RNA sequence: UAGCUAGUAGGUGGGGUAACGGCUCACCUAGGCGACGAUCCCUAGCUGGUCUGAGAGGAUGACCAGCCACACUGGAACUGA
RNA sequence: CCCGCAGAAGAAGCACCGGCUAACUCCGUGCCAGCAGCCGCGGUAAUACGGAGGGUGCAAGCGUUAAUCGGAAUUACUGGGCGUAAAGCGCACGCAGGCGGUUUGUUAAGUCAGAUGUGAAAUCCCCGGGCUCAACCUGGGAACUGCAUCUGAUACUGGCAA
C-alpha cells in the first residue's frame, strides 16, 4: 500500500527533513519541525537503543515510501548478497525506479514519480514500466513518454532538480526528457545522515 | 594409572609455565620427542634434550617473554576416551592462525598449516596458543 | 513400452516441457529414467527452446525406445539447422 | 579380490553349520566415539572343518536355508 | 573526543534503627573509538553524584587492546565470577551483534563488526569486567611473533 | 557427562506438558454451558468474576472465564472456548469467544472491539 | 516387559514355486534368538524433503516426486506375461 | 496485451500506548464494574478499568487462540554440574565392558590421500535468462557431510611376534 496521511508530521517525528515535499518553500515556513506532533510535543523524546533503531529504520521507510513487508525482503536480499549488508540495502533502495526518477528530476516528489510510473508515463529501454519498485540495472535508459512529455509538473520537477544537487552516478538530458543510469550508486555518493548499521542490528534482534 | 603420557607432558609444561620454572623433566618417548621438535620449530620452547640409554629422561627449556609465559593455552584435543580424526578439508585453525594444532599425519607429526599444504589429514593431538 | 515423451512443468498458462525417457505405464510428470532436453513453446527470440541430446536419444532408439509425434517433430526441427 | 569378512566362531553344535561373531569399529554419529557393534551370522560348514573360538573367513552366497546366507572359504588361527 | 555511556543504574537499600537508607549505584563506560576503553562503578546518595564518580573512576584505570582494522584479531572468551562471554570477529557490514553491556562497551571500544554471546548470569557489573578481560587477554600477530621469535609473514 | 555413560544411557529431552489439554490441540472448541456463576478470586485481588462450566464435544467438563462488562450467557447455551488462563482464578484456564454462535458481544464498547465480537458502529 | 521359541535352528531325502529357501512333507541331531535389549505393550505409513535453529541439533513428513499397504468387514481362488 | 471515453470518482482498516516494547492527556467509576502474557493496576485526581482527543506499529489486512523451534548453556557431543542450592552408591572384591607404560619388525582393520560407481528428479545455494518488476518458471554448476570397491601412505590406536 501507500501512506496517504500528512508528511510534515512524519518529518517532525523523525526530527529532520525527509524531502517528501517539492522544496519551493522551507520546512519551518510550512510547519514546526522542531516540535513533535500531538499535544505532548515541544519536548525532545527520550528514547532507548531500540527506539533509535526503530526511528532510523522508519526514516528510510518513510523517505523511500516502502513498507515493512517490502523492506524486510530488501534487507534479506542485501544480507544474501556479498559485501556490506548496509551499503547493499541502500544501493538496492536507490535502484528503485521511482527513486531514480526523483534523482534525475522527472518528478518533484517520490510520490509524484510513483504516480507517473503507475499512470504509465515512463518507459525503460523503450518498454513501459508499471511498477514503482522496478530494479534499475546499469546502462539502462529511462525516458518520458510522448503522451505525457508536455506536463507542467514534469517540467517544474526539472526546474527544481536543477536547483537541487545533481547525482554523480546518473546522467540526464532535460531537452529530450531522458536519463541514463550509468553505475550502481556507492555509499559516498549518498547522504551521511543515515546510519545504516542501526537497521542490520534491529533486524538481527 | 598413567594412560596419557602426552597429556602428562602437556600438563607438566603448563605447570612449569605457571610456576615460572626454567626447565621441565619427564620420561622420554618417541612421540614426545616429535612433539617437542614441533614446539621448538614453532618457538614455544627454547630447546629439548634426552639423557640416558635405558630410562631416557626428556628435558625441556621453557621460554618467558617480558616476564610472563609464552604458552597461554594448551589442550589435549584427542584423548584415549575420545579419539579425534579429521580430514584436510576440515582441519581446525587455533586463534584464527595465531595458534598451532599439532597433527599426526601419514608422514609424521606436523602443524595444521604444514599438513594442509601437504594435503593430508590425520589425528589432532593437541592445541597450543 | 519404454518411450520418449514430454513431461510438463511450470506455471499455469506458461508450460515448459522436458523430453524424458520413461515407461509408458508411468505417469507424465511422475517417474522417468533420463532427462534429455527441454522445450519452451512460448520462448521468445535469442533464447533456446530446444536442447535435445541426439546421441542419447539414439542410444535408446537403438534399444527399443519409441518416439512420440511431438518428440519426432522437435527432432526434425533441431535437425533442420 | 572377492568381498569377504573375517570373524570368530561361537557355536558348532548345529550340524554342518557354524556361527560367526563379526566384529567391527564403528564411530558414534552423535558423540563421535568409536564402539564395537558386533554382528552374528549363520555360515555353512561343509565337512565341519571349524571349531569354537576359531577365526574364519566367509563369503556371501545363495541362501542355503532360512537363516543361512554365507559360506566359509578357509580357516585361520585354529586356536584351542 | 571521548564518548561516555551509561549502562545500568540500580537502587540499593540499607537498614538502620530509623528504617531503610536508599543509595544509588551507577555503571559507566568510556571509550574513544580506539583501543582505549575503561569502566567505572560509583555509589552515591544522588544519581548525578554516582554517575560523576563513575565517570571519574572510568577516565582513570583505562586499558589498551588491539584491533586489526575495526574488529577483533581472533575469537576470544572471557570469564568472571558468574558471567561467561564469547566474542568473535566478523566481516564489515554485519555490525555489532551483542546484548546489554557488551554492545555498549564494544561500541565505545570502537569494535564495529563482532558476534558475541553471553552464557550464565547477565549481571552488568560482571559482564563488563568479563568483556574487558576478554579484550585484554587477546593477542595480536606482532605481539605473538615477538614472543615466538618468528615473523608476522611466517605466522600468518 | 561421561561419553560411555551417554552412549549406554542416552541424553533424554525433558517432556513438555501442555497446559491446555481439554482442547486436544484445537484452538477453538464448542461446548454447552452447564452452570454460570460468580467466583471470588484469591489475594490480593477482590472482585466477582463471571465463570461458566462447560461440557465439550470430546467429553471434557471444564471451566471458562467470561470477559467483558455484561453477558447474556445462561444454562443450556452453547459457547466457543479459545484458550488462555486467568492467574488470579485458581482453577480455571480457558477463555470464551465473544460474538460466538450464541454468545453476544459486549455493549457500548469501541476500543479493542475485535476481541469482543462487536460490529463496527455506523458513521 | 528378563526370559522366548518344537516347524522352532540345522541336516538327509521327496514334493512345490518363474526362481534359492522348512516354502511344505517323512526321518535324524537340541539346537536358535537375547543385556550390542530377544519376547511383550502403546503409538506411528517411509524417504527425497519442510519448519526452526548460524552450527551441531530439535520438531514434523500436508501439497510436488519415489517406495509400501488397502478398497464395506474376514478369509479364498481362477483367467491372465 | 495494446489504443480512445469522461471524471478524483468506486476503494482503509486493525491492534496498542505503566515497564518488558515504539507510542500520553482529559472525563465516568471507586478492591464495585473490571484488564491481564509476567511484574502487577483499581480501596476519589488510575498515563494499567470504560469512553474521548492525540500518538505509535502494521496494512487489505490487523488482532486473538492451538502446535514446533529458538532464546533454554533449562538434557550442555560441540556446550553444564555433584563440600554448603538438587546431585559421590555406607564401604570393599570382582565378571562382561571401557581405557592402558616402553622398543623394534610386520600386517594395514580404524584413521589419511587419490580414483571409480552410486548417492533419482524435484527442493536449498551460486551465476544468468523469461512472464511490464516481484512472487513464479527455467539453463548450467556446486552440494547431497554418506556408502561400496580399487590404488597407496604408516605418524597414532588396535591385531601378531620378539
Ligand atoms: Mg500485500
Ligand atoms: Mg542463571
Ligand atoms: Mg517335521
Ligand atoms: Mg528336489
Ligand atoms: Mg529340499
Ligand atoms: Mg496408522
Ligand atoms: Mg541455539
Ligand atoms: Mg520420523
Ligand atoms: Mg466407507
Ligand atoms: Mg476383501
Ligand atoms: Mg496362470
Ligand atoms: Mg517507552
Ligand atoms: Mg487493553
Ligand atoms: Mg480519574
Ligand atoms: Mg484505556
Ligand atoms: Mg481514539
Ligand atoms: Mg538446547
Ligand atoms: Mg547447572
Ligand atoms: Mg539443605
Ligand atoms: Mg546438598
Ligand atoms: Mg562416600
Ligand atoms: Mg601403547
Ligand atoms: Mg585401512
Ligand atoms: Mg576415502
Ligand atoms: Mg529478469
Ligand atoms: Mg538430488
Ligand atoms: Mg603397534
Ligand atoms: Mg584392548
Amino acid at each position: 500500500a501507500r501512506y496517504l496521511g500528512p508528511k510534515l508530521k512524519l518529518s517532525r517525528r523523525e526530527g529532520t527533513d525527509l524531502f517528501l515535499k517539492s522544496g519551493v518553500r522551507a520546512i519551518d515556513t510550512k510547519c514546526k519541525i522542531e516540535q513533535a506532533p500531538g499535544q505532548h510535543g515541544a519536548r525532545k523524546p527520550r528514547l532507548s537503543d531500540y527506539g533509535v533503531q526503530l526511528r532510523e529504520k522508519q526514516k528510510v521507510r518513510r523517505i523511500y515510501g516502502v513498507l515493512e513487508r517490502q523492506f524486510r525482503n530488501y534487507y534479506k536480499e542485501a544480507a544474501r548478497l556479498k559485501g556490506n549488508t548496509g551499503e547493499n540495502l541502500l544501493a538496492l533502495l536507490e535502484g528503485r525506479l521511482d527513486n531514480v526518477v526523483y534523482r534525475m528530476g522527472f518528478g518533484a516528489t517520490r510520490a509524484e514519480a510513483r504516480q507517473l510510473v503507475s499512470h504509465k508515463a515512463i518507459m525503460v529501454n523503450g518498454r513501459v514500466v508499471n511498477i514503482a519498485s522496478y530494479q534499475v540495472s546499469p546502462n539502462d535508459v529511462v525516458s518520458i513518454r510522448e503522451k505525457a512529455k508536455k506536463q507542467s509538473r514534469v517540467k517544474a520537477a526539472l526546474e527544481l532538480a536543477e536547483q537541487r544537487e545533481k547525482p554523480t552516478w546518473l546522467e540526464v538530458d532535460a531537452g529530450k526528457m531522458e536519463g541514463t543510469f550509468k553505475r550502481k550508486p556507492e555509499r559516498s555518493d549518498l547522504s551521511a545522515d543515515i546510519n545504516e548499521h542501526l537497521i542490520v542490528e534491529l533486524y538481527s534482534k | 594409572s598413567m594412560q596419557d603420557p602426552i597429556a602428562d607432558m602437556l600438563t607438566r609444561i603448563r605447570n612449569g609455565q605457571a610456576a615460572n620454572k626454567a626447565a621441565v623433566t619427564m620420561p622420554s618417548s618417541k612421540l614426545k620427542v616429535a612433539i617437542a621438535n614441533v614446539l621448538k620449530e614453532e618457538g614455544f620452547i627454547e630447546d629439548f634434550k634426552v639423557e640416558g640409554d635405558t630410562k631416557p629422561e626428556l628435558e625441556l627449556t621453557l621460554k618467558y617473554f617480558q616476564g610472563k609465559a609464552v604458552v597461554e593455552s594448551i589442550q589435549r584435543v584427542s584423548r584415549p576416551g575420545l579419539r579425534i580424526y579429521k580430514r584436510k578439508d576440515e582441519l581446525p585453525k587455533v586463534m584464527a592462525g595465531l595458534g598451532i594444532a599439532v597433527v599426526s599425519t601419514s608422514k609424521g607429526v606436523m602443524t595444521d598449516r604444514a599438513a594442509r599444504q601437504a594435503g593430508l589429514g590425520g589425528e589432532i593431538i593437541c592445541y597450543v596458543a | 513400452m519404454v518411450t520418449i515423451r514430454l513431461a510438463r512443468h511450470g506455471a499455469k498458462k506458461r508450460p515448459f516441457y522436458q523430453v524424458v525417457v520413461a515407461d509408458s505405464r508411468n505417469a507424465r510428470n511422475g517417474r522417468f529414467i533420463e532427462r534429455v532436453g527441454f522445450f519452451n513453446p512460448i520462448a521468445s527470440e535469442k533464447e533456446e527452446g530446444t536442447r535435445l541430446d541426439l546421441d542419447r536419444i539414439a542410444h535408446w532408439v537403438g534399444q527399443g525406445a519409441t518416439i512420440s509425434d511431438r518428440v519426432a517433430a522437435l527432432i526434425k526441427e533441431v535437425n533442420k539447422a | 579380490k572377492i568381498r569377504t569378512l573375517q570373524g570368530r566362531v561361537v557355536s558348532d553344535k548345529m550340524e554342518k553349520s557354524i556361527v560367526v561373531a563379526i566384529e567391527r569399529f564403528v564411530k558414534h554419529p552423535i558423540y563421535g566415539k568409536f564402539i564395537k557393534r558386533t554382528t552374528k551370522l549363520h555360515v555353512h560348514d561343509e565337512n565341519n572343518e571349524c571349531g569354537i573360538g576359531d577365526v574364519v573367513e566367509i563369503r556371501e552366497c545363495r541362501p542355503l536355508s532360512k537363516t543361512k546366507s554365507w559360506t566359509l572359504v578357509r580357516v585361520v588361527e585354529k586356536a584351542v | 573526543e571521548l564518548q561516555e555511556k551509561l549502562i545500568a543504574v540500580n537502587r540499593v537499600s540499607k537498614t538502620v534503627k530509623g528504617g531503610r537508607i536508599f543509595s544509588f549505584t551507577a555503571l559507566t563506560v568510556v571509550g574513544d573509538g580506539n583501543g582505549r576503553v575503561g569502566f567505572g562503578y560509583g555509589k552515591a546518595r544522588e544519581v548525578p553524584a554516582a554517575i560523576q564518580k563513575a565517570m571519574e573512576k572510568a577516565r582513570r584505570n583505562m586499558i589498551n587492546v588491539a584491533l586489526n582494522n575495526g574488529t577483533l584479531q581472533h575469537p576470544v572468551k572471557g570469564v568472571h565470577t558468574g558471567s561467561r562471554v564469547f566474542m568473535q570477529p566478523a566481516s564489515e557490514g554485519t555490525g555489532i551483534i551483542a546484548g546489554g553491556a557488551m554492545r555498549a562497551v564494544l561500541e565505545v571500544a570502537g569494535v564495529h563488526n563482532v558476534l558475541a554471546k553471553a552464557y550464565g548470569s547477565t549481571n552488568p557489573i560482571n559482564v563488563v569486567r568479563a568483556t574487558i578481560d576478554g579484550l585484554e587477554n587477546m593477542n595480536s600477530p606482532e605481539m605473538v611473533a615477538a614472543k615466538r621469535g618468528k615473523s608476522v609473514e611466517e605466522i600468518l | 557427562a561421561t561419553v560411555n555413560q551417554l552412549v549406554r544411557k542416552p541424553r533424554a529431552r525433558k517432556v513438555a506438558k501442555s497446559n491446555v489439554p481439554a482442547l486436544e490441540a484445537c484452538p477453538q472448541k464448542r461446548g454447552v454451558c452447564t452452570r454460570v456463576y460468580t467466583t471470588t478470586p484469591k489475594k490480593p485481588n477482590s472482585a466477582l468474576r463471571k465463570v461458566c462450566r462447560v461440557r465439550l464435544t470430546n467429553g471434557f467438563e471444564v471451566t471458562s472465564y467470561i470477559g467483558g462488562e455484561g453477558h447474556n450467557l445462561q444454562e443450556h447455551s452453547v459457547i466457543l472456548i479459545r484458550g488462555g488462563r486467568v492467574k488470579d482464578l485458581p482453577g480455571v484456564r480457558y477463555h470464551t469467544v465473544r460474538g460466538a454462535l450464541d454468545c453476544s458481544g459486549v455493549k457500548d464498547r469501541k476500543q479493542a472491539r475485535s476481541k469482543y465480537g462487536v460490529k463496527r458502529p455506523k458513521a
